[PDB]
């Protein structure tokens, strides 16, 4: 299974700096196997929240061949789990060995591909490792759901990612929550005898701050407790939703990294060979 | 070339001499640990060992053909009841769909879900049966048609689903996409008002990777519904008291009491501020769980056609893990 | 136990009752107050005032009936001792209070036929019975200890057991909830402090003890199992006893409760104080003969005990134990007096009755119809007596009285709704058989619901839905059959299928009506 993307006629110019993109991802709306390129186009940078929405509806594909006539390019993952192929670091940092990929939009609008030959550009993503992907998700996120390298926002879909967070978050609530709450200042006394129970709990961390302020009764019993034991469904519903957290707001971890050899380290720009998974 | 399971079992629900080869199949689990993990499970006010009667009024057995199960359901259309009931030759079936169906509505009020009672195994292609007795097989990765079946007329097969339950989703929701290669999804809506409940299957394809927003548009009028009639029989308090209001005005104040650690049992601490959050009675997210879905794999093509069904075309099975829909 | 914990539960988070109160209704009184354990269960419970009629609607509680000992059940602890004695079913009933709880309103109680009814003068003691609680723990503490010095189970329960050995004596134990009942005073609030002020004088005139059984028993049973901490906190029981039928029952107060008695629980004086001051005050035997000018002043005092004295003839009879018994003994007689009225002037003109059900009679059976034809007079009359002379209780459940009140429930002008039974659907007759041979007793225990049907010649066509009970009306010998449909219209069909039919009007008053239906309904 290995899609055509035909091309139209460009100028000898660009095809020498097309030909030079050969490990980055294209996003194709449907996988039939004959397509063009006009289908696969996005414009210039502008509201990151948008298209890492996008980067979940379409499904990758990586290049591998280029000819001035068409590109053969391969569905990244619909039904494989060990196409071994490779993919170039156009990551800003340095992803070693046993790594799982995240693919985020660019930052800033810089860097595109204005390809003047027909008029329109591909704005190819960046490949960042998962540990750091997660905080760029997390630090756009809380900039998002504040306005009720820096980019501005657009405020058009910011209510999708807030209300996508508020929902995950009010479906936290249980009447076990309540139970743990309870419980504050029996972790913070913890959290002066021993060091690692400081460790545990950050510094502005919003409830060592609530933990001196006020003051709560035991929880009264709610019904049917004498059966049913409420803190074991708290503790299963937020594995179950923290498991799939940083998902529904970022982008799934789409393969990994593996190499027999050589330097660990794979600096930008260069050519990795990853499973996938 | 794709691999197989072969699971001996009862001719119980999947009965696979009645239907030909190409049909998906589920694997049940061991009753005993569902009818355990409904003493802890259901929620406060309603019963408590109803799960209990229910599966003791249905008397190992395994497998259940989705042919079989689409039947005991809310949605379906009386041509495939009367299809099962009619050409199955087994004993008393009818009763036993009967009491299939007060199994599923009672699983559903005890808040133990049946996608958390049924794995989903591959298409089946071939059986042995003595008397009351089969050992069915099934693909479970690959593409169907790289099997062999033992019937000579057809030694590959397809992939067979009641057209009654399979729902569109592209074409249904307009993307205005053109037809690729599409997902396809199992899933399950349920729906909660006690005494008064039902569960509804579809088996759904699309190109979408990630159903979530789709679904809970889709069902919007089941969330909305079950939302609101979910905590019923949960007694509230009565009007919460204004102790229960979290205070925010207290964080970045210079001068508050405060009131070190090392000094918490009952000290001259007396000045802080109570709050009680009290939360009983409020909709969990069990109680707005509304529909559940797993993924199946990769389709070409459906085309309908003869009672009616959907042939699959160049189906790849890649089964996933379950999924929660409650948001 | 669970109960009483449930109940406290559903009341505090819904508040369907200003306050509760805990019973353990033993076995003998439920025994002689005709319902049976041992049977499914469904409770409930209404708050009936007195001198008006006005009855809250019913509420459902939960009920748990023990089979074994019930009194220690609340005194012991599973693992290291088993319950003995009697056993009745545990309930938690609502009231009605706040300022001075008012005395002589009853608060009745449903089980599954019958209901009993509880007032409150009976019901809440003023003091109760902490200090012996003390007493048991210390026994129940030394218990345990026995038991882990001997059981050799588990070193982190061992330990508990030697701090306890070496915090109290480690003589012997055994716990005994009968004696509870006997042994004990009733505990008032000023003792200690008569031991205080003595400590003074005399001095002139010249963890802790019980939280390692907490800590301890938490591991045997491994379960903290919340229904159990309240049997380590102190208890009290008062033995009472019952004015309906005159046994005993006993009225639970836990510490941590919010129930009537314990600590945080709320506290009414009792209203019959003040009555009994002016009473005295004024200088009249009874509180209904004092002077209106006096009771003024009451009425403005109080709000509720305002409609007892201000009109004329209240509705009920007023500071009397047996409110609800008059009511339902008239309203029978009302009843009565209806149907025998109508059988009376369908058979005064001197008839000659068609057998108005069709019946096949065998050749040689003339000697027996031409008996049935001798016995007519005398077993009417037989009929009436017994018809009579019944109690109450046993009839509230039969037909008559099913269909007087379906009667009575169209001119009520608000909705009502039956218990156990769909509404009646006018066109059945509810039957009532009576033994037709010597002594005449009835033999149906729940009403035979029959249709009548116009067949020919003016001979309605017997047949029957919702019971199943052969020889319908007047198939066989020893079955004298009576019937009042909705509409409140009679037949009487003797052996044989002879008969007639019969009209009926009832004669009763309507300022009444809302209380009876509100106690034989249930208004929604």
């Amino acid at each position: 299974m290995e899609v055509d993307i035909a091309l139209p006629t460009l100028s000898p110019g660009d095809l020498s700096a097309l030909q030079r993109c050969e490990g980055r991802v294209v996003f194709l709306e449907t996988l039939r196997r004959h397509a063009t390129l006009r289908e696969v186009a996005l414009p210039c940078g502008g509201d990151v929240l948008a298209a890492m929405a996008a980067y979940r509806r379409r499904f990758a594909a990586v290049i591998t061949r280029v000819t001035p006539h068409r590109m053969l390019a391969t569905p990244l993952g619909v039904g494989g789990r060990g196409q071994s192929l490779v993919l170039q670091n156009t990551g800003p940092f340095d992803l070693t060995n046993g790594d799982h990929v995240c693919l985020v939009p660019p930052l800033l609008g810089d860097e595109c591909l204005r390809l003047t030959s027909a008029n329109l550009e591909l704005r190819f993503p960046m490949t960042l490792p998962l540990a750091q992907a997660r905080e760029l998700t997390a630090r756009v996120v809380a900039r998002a759901a504040e306005t009720l390298q820096l980019p501005p926002p657009h405020r058009d879909n910011a209510e999708a990612a807030t209300r996508s967070l508020v929902l995950n978050m009010i479906f936290l609530l249980n009447e076990g929550a309540v139970i743990l709450l309870s419980l504050i200042p029996n972790l913070l006394t913890l959290g002066a005898q021993d060091g690692y129970a400081n460790a545990v709990i950050q510094l502005g961390s919003a409830t060592r701050e609530l933990g001196q302020l006020v003051r709560q009764p035991p929880p009264p019993l709610p019904q049917d407790h004498a059966r049913r034991f409420c803190v074991f469904e708290a503790l299963e519903a937020w594995i179950a939703s923290a498991s799939r957290l940083g998902d529904t707001l970022g982008t799934r971890p789409v393969a990994r990294v593996c190499i027999f050899d050589g330097p660990p380290t794979v600096p930008p720009g260069e050519k990795a060979a990853v499973v996938e998974v | 070339r794709a691999r197989l399971i072969r699971q001996v079992t009862l001719a119980d629900f999947c009965e696979p001499q009645a239907e030909r080869p190409g049909l998906v199949v589920l694997a049940l689990r061991h009753p005993a640990d569902l009818a355990g993990a409904a003493y802890a499970a259901t929620p406060p006010g309603k019963n408590h060992r109803d799960l209990e009667e229910a599966w003791l009024a249905l008397d190992r057995a395994s497998v259940v053909s989705l042919n079989f199960l689409v039947a005991a359901a809310e949605n379906a259309d009386d041509a495939l009841r009367a299809h099962v009931t009619t050409n199955y030759r087994d004993r008393r079936t009818a009763a036993r769909l009967e009491r299939f169906a007060t199994v599923l509505r009672a699983m559903i009020r005890s808040h133990v879900f049946p996608h958390r009672a049924l794995h989903v195994l591959g298409g089946l292609l071939g059986h042995v049966t003595q008397d009351r007795l089969a050992s069915v097989t099934c693909v479970a990765r690959g593409d169907q048609e790289a099997a062999r079946t033992n019937d000579m007329a057809a030694r590959r097969s397809q992939v067979h689903v009641p057209a009654c339950a399979l729902m569109d989703v592209d074409r249904e929701l307009r993307l205005g996409g053109d037809d690729g290669l599409r997902f396809a999804y199992l899933v399950f809506v349920y729906t909660q008002r006690h005494r008064r409940e039902a569960l509804r299957v579809h088996v759904a394809v699309s190109r979408l990777p990630e159903l979530g927003d789709a679904l809970s548009f889709l069902l919007a009028g089941t969330r909305v519904d079950n939302a609101i009639h979910g905590t019923d029989e949960a007694d509230a308090p009565a009007a919460p008291a204004a102790a229960a209001a979290f205070p925010a005005y207290l964080f970045n104040d210079p001068r508050s009491a405060r009131c070190p650690t090392g000094r918490l049992n009952t000290p001259a601490a007396e000045a802080l501020p109570v709050w009680a959050p009290d939360m009983r009675g409020r909709a969990t997210r069990n109680s707005c769980m509304y529909a559940a879905y797993v993924r199946l794999g990769t389709v070409e093509r459906v085309v309908r056609r003869a009672l009616p069904l959907a042939h699959m075309e160049r189906f790849t099975w890649d089964v996933g893990a379950w999924e929660e829909c409650f948001f | 136990m669970d109960a009483h914990i449930a109940n406290e539960t559903k009341q505090q988070m819904t508040r369907f009752a200003p306050a509760l109160v805990h019973v353990i209704v033993p076995d003998p009184l439920l025994a002689r107050a005709g319902v049976d354990p041992l049977a499914p269960f469904a409770a409930h419970a209404q708050t009936r005032y007195h001198g008006s009629g006005v009855c809250e609607p019913w509420v459902s509680v939960f009920a748990g009936h023990v089979q074994t000992g019930a009194v220690e059940s609340v005194l012991t602890l599973p693992p290291l001792q088993r319950p003995r004695g009697p056993g009745g079913l545990f309930v938690s009933l609502p009231l009605a209070l706040g300022a001075h709880f008012d005395g002589f309103t009853t608060a009745a109680l449903r089980v599954g036929a019958r209901e009993l009814v509880f007032t409150y003068d009976e019901l809440l003691p003023a003091r109760t019975r902490y200090n012996v609680d003390g007493e048991r723990l210390e026994r129940l503490c030394r218990q345990f200890a026995n038991y882990a010095r001997a059981r050799r189970v588990a070193p982190a329960v061992a330990a508990a057991g030697g701090h306890i050995d070496a915090l109290l004596p480690p003589a012997a134990a055994t716990i005994d909830g009968e004696a509870q009942l006997t042994r004990g005073g009733f505990d008032d609030p000023a003792a200690p402090h008569a031991r205080d002020a003595d400590r003074e004088i005399l001095s002139l005139v010249r963890l802790t003890a019980l939280d390692w059984l907490d800590a301890g028993y938490a591991a045997l049973a491994g379960g903290d199992a919340p229904a159990h901490v309240w049997r380590r906190r102190p208890v009290s029981l008062v033995a009472r006893r019952h004015y309906q039928t005159g046994e005993t029952f006993v009225v639970v107060a836990y510490e941590h409760s919010t129930a009537w008695g314990g600590r945080r629980g709320p506290r009414g004086e009792p209203l019959a104080r003040v009555l009994a001051e002016e009473c005295e005050r004024h200088g009249v035997e009874h509180p209904r003969a004092l002077p209106a000018e006096a009771r003024r002043e009451l009425v403005r005092r109080h709000a509720e005990l305002a409609v007892p004295l201000g009109d004329e003839e209240p509705p009920l009879p007023v500071f009397d134990a047996t409110a609800e018994l008059v009511l339902l003994e008239r309203f029978r007689n009302a009843c009565v007096r209806a149907l025998l009225a109508g059988v009376r002037e369908s058979v005064r003109r001197e008839p000659r009755m068609r057998q108005i059900i069709e019946f096949a009679i065998r050749p040689r059976d003339r000697e027996a119809v031409l008996d049935v034809a001798g016995r007519a007079p005398a077993l009417l009359d037989a009929f009436a007596r017994r018809l009579e002379h019944t109690p109450a209780r046993e009839m509230v459940d039969s037909g008559l009285m099913t269909a007087a009140a379906a009667h009575l429930a169209a001119r009520a002008t608000a909705g009502y709704v039956t218990f156990e039974s769909g509404p009646l659907l006018g066109g059945v007759f509810l039957f009532d058989y009576y033994s037709a041979g010597g002594e005449v007793i009835r033999v149906t225990r729940a009403p035979l619901a029959v249709a009548v049907e116009p067949a020919t010649r003016g001979q309605f066509a017997c047949r029957f839905r919702g019971a199943s009970h052969r020889c319908l009306p007047g198939e066989s010998y020893a079955y004298l059959c009576v019937g009042v449909s909705r509409d409140l219209r009679a037949l009487v069909v003797l052996p044989g299928g002879f008969g007639f039919f019969a009209t009926l009007r009832l004669e009763w008053p309507a300022a009444l009506v809302d209380p009876v239906l509100e106690r034989l309904c249930r208004r929604v």
